[PDB]
């Protein structure tokens, strides 16, 4: 159904045949980034639910794979599985908690 | 002395045309496909080639079959050893068995 | 969630 990530198709009749218009999706403008498989915070390894960890040099973000939409790292989009001495390539960073500063702010 | 089968076919008008793509160029296609697979993933078949580490690519491959990423990231060397042993077993089975 | 708000 066409080259690229397929979205739609439209049929057209033709003399002794059919013609498909395959509406597809193609990524356009790439960008280099530094990545890590997991993040060790407080002795616990954090893995992304969906997306991937990237960094533009100083701070780390999590974003989906097909579009650069960076977001800050919280516990809502990451899950914990084991400590941080088994996974190779793991990095040291902090993970923001969306409950405690709102709790003391109240 | 004895006439060859190929010369007996050639002398009666039965010729064999050569293929357009040589074996080296077919091997160049295969090497390009393999390099794009192992250094970019599935992105090179759907647009430009997007580089990615192989561990992250295999974590995406396990996410494709309903298994989470910690299974790969906690058992990376086991999976590497099993893959290397599988490749060696294919090599030995292709060397020994001719059927 | 409940023990953390019980602590606060
Ligand atoms: C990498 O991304 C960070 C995102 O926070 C950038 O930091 C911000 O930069 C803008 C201007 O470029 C400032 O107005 C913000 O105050 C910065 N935010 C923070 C939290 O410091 C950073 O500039 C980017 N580029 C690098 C590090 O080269
Ligand atoms: C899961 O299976 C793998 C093999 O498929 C096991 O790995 C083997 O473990 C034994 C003993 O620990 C070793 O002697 C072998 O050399 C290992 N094989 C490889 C290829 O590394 C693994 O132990 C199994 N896991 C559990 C929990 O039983
Ligand atoms: C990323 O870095 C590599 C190596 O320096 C370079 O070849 C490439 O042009 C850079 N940019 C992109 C978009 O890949
Ligand atoms: C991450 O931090 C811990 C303790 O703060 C330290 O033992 C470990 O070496 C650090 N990892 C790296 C890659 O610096």
């Amino acid at each position: 159904c066409g080259k690229g990530y397929h979205l739609m198709s439209f049929p057209q009749s033709a003399p002794h045949g059919v013609v498909f218009l395959h509406v597809t999706y193609v990524p356009a403008q790439e960008k280099n980034f530094t990545t890590a498989p997991a993040i060790c915070h407080d002795g616990k390894a954090h893995f992304p639910r969906e997306g991937v960890f990237v960094s533009n040099g100083t701070h780390w973000f999590v974003t989906q794979r097909n579009f650069y939409e960076p977001q800050i790292i919280t516990t809502d989009n990451t899950f914990v599985s084991g400590n941080c001495d088994v996974v190779i390539g793991i990095v040291n960073n902090t993970v923001y908690d969306p409950l405690q500063p709102e709790l003391d702010s109240f | 002395a004895a006439r060859d089968l190929i010369c007996a076919q050639k002398f009666n008008g039965l010729t064999v045309l050569p293929p357009l793509l040589t074996d080296e160029m077919i091997a160049q296609y295969t090497s390009a496909l393999l390099a794009g697979t192992i250094t970019s993933g599935w992105t090179f078949g759907a647009g430009a080639a997007l580089q990615i580490p192989f561990a992250m690519q295999m974590a995406y491959r396990f996410n494709g079959i309903g298994v989470t990423q910690n299974v790969l990231y906690e058992n990376q060397k086991l999976i590497a050893n099993q893959f290397n042993s599988a490749i060696g077993k294919i090599q030995d089975s292709l060397s020994s068995t001719a059927s």
